[PDB]
């Protein structure tokens, strides 16, 4: 399914937008063009995905201090997050609930901090949107009584926000149309993206390949 | 100093080859943009013209450009010298089929009679060590440079000293000459890599490098000698229409995925 990818040979770059790849022992695999962006994108991704997750799996994960941050919420909305808050400290979110009820948020991971940048109301939406995600079975808590590392077996646990900041940091990072790759360069990423979890799609789900032969 | 062809059957196959020449296909390699070869073995490669992503018999394309440049470049050949020295008598040895020494000597015979042709209408020169109707003894000085910096693979060297006493008729002026011009083609066009399993552990660590040297040097050829000299001086005949095929046209793929 995925092994068939390992078993393709680069030819060239193709219009500064493609990598041109070719496949004996044809059992549905012969000419496919790879998207650049979407190769370099995956490639990507995957590796903030790994650093995140062995972070928060290790409990080496960053939390940044955050000085006088209250919160107005609703009495439901107070008592979801007096429930979730031990979950919220997986991701370096970590609160306090006072009590017309108000939420003190104590320390945020640095790349929440950065999106927020002083945004209480869009910080409340952020975590009323995970807190909602666990709630309505959306998204599942992160089960760290399993003492190798796969981060696709966690990959499904990885709040919104943060799924959608390693999305855009993997898209910025990543190689864009027009840009000139040596057939080294390509050989490089197609070695790499063969080496990937899900090397079919890109970060934001769109196919990374369309086969032409 | 450009030798003077007043030969009637030149000016035919002259007329025939331009006859031949289709403007859609020759527009096709006029602006080429190869990407690389797609397979060795049945003689494949890419190029991009425009917007679309084309592929190419390479070997059928230089066999035709090959045929065409020994037409207008008639009589007007380099020479090519050859420590190491290759007999046109032991050449032939490849071939168990003449199992008969008079029927190998047979075809030595026809070439040597028009040696003095070969020398100055195709830069063939041929020339004997021992006694004037001795055989054995008959090498090859110098075969034709059609193109500067390409020098042709010598494998399938014994198929063309064959086929030219054997396939070429020497009996009528505009088929002989057609005759040569199609073999030396033959022998320009660049030899097919067959494919060997790399993942069989059953083959040795040589026979898997070297296909792979094999695999390189043609693309080198491709690439820095043969497809420039195509998109330079190529005049694709109306037959090489079913040698270039659309793949791929590249606006239709750019639709899948649009700027993130
Ligand atoms: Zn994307």
């Amino acid at each position: 399914s995925r092994s068939v990818l390992a078993k393709y040979e680069v030819i060239n770059q193709v219009d500064k937008k493609f990598i041109l790849i070719r496949c004996s022992i044809h059992n549905c695999p012969l000419l496919v063009l790879v998207d650049q962006h979407a190769c370099d994108e995956r490639i990507r991704l995957e590796e903030l995905f790994y650093s995140l997750l062995t972070e928060v799996v290790t409990g080496t994960f960053v939390a940044r201090d955050l000085k006088d941050c209250c919160i107005e919420v609703d009495r439901t909305e107070a008592d979801l997050f007096k429930h979730y808050q031990s979950e919220f400290k997986k991701w370096g979110i970590g609160y306090e609930t006072i009590e017309t009820s108000l939420l003190e948020i104590k320390t945020l991971p640095e790349m929440l901090t950065s999106k927020y940048n002083g945004d209480k109301d869009y910080l409340k939406m952020v975590l009323l949107q995970h807190a909602h995600d666990l709630k309505d079975f959306k998204k599942l808590p992160m089960d760290l009584s399993h003492f190798k590392l796969y981060w696709w077996k966690y990959s499904s646990c990885v709040p919104t926000v943060f799924h959608e900041i390693l999305n855009s940091k993997a898209c910025r990072s990543a190689v864009m149309f027009g840009d000139e790759l040596t057939r080294q360069e390509c050989i490089i990423l197609i070695s790499k993206l063969s080496r990937c979890h899900n090397p079919f799609e890109c970060a934001h789900g769109r196919p990374s390949m369309v086969p032409i032969a | 100093e450009r030798v003077n062809v007043n030969l009637t059957s030149i000016k035919k196959l002259r007329e025939k080859v331009d006859d031949s020449i289709h403007r859609e296909l020759t527009d096709i390699f006029a602006n080429l943009n190869y990407v690389g070869v797609v397979d060795e073995e049945r003689r494949l490669a890419a190029i991009q013209h425009d917007l679309k992503l084309f592929l190419i018999d390479y070997g059928s394309v230089c066999y035709e450009l090959f045929y065409q440049i020994g037409l207008t470049d008639f009589a007007n050949f380099g020479k090519i010298n050859l420590s190491d020295d290759i007999v046109l008598y032991n050449l032939l040895s490849e071939f168990d089929e003449l199992n008969d020494d008079a029927s190998k000597e047979k075809i030595i015979s026809k070439i040597w009679d028009m040696s003095s042709m070969l020398n100055e209408y195709y830069s063939i020169e041929l020339v004997n060590d021992g006694l004037d109707n001795d055989l054995k003894s008959v090498k090859l000085k110098s075969l034709p440079l059609l193109l500067k910096g390409y020098i042709p693979s010598l494998v399938k060297l014994p198929f063309f000293i064959y086929r030219l006493g054997k396939e070429v008729d020497w009996e009528d002026e505009q088929e002989c000459l057609d005759g040569i011009l199609r073999e030396i083609a033959l022998l320009y066009i660049p030899d097919m890599v067959p494919k060997v399993d790399t993942s069989d552990a059953s083959l040795s660590e040589d026979e898997k490098a070297q296909f792979i040297n094999r695999k390189e040097h043609i693309s080198s050829l491709l690439e820095h000698v043969l497809f420039p000299c195509i998109k330079r001086r190529f005049l694709a005949p109306r037959h090489i229409l079913k040698d270039v095929v659309e793949i791929a046209n590249l606006p239709d793929l750019y639709k899948v995925f649009e700027r993130c």
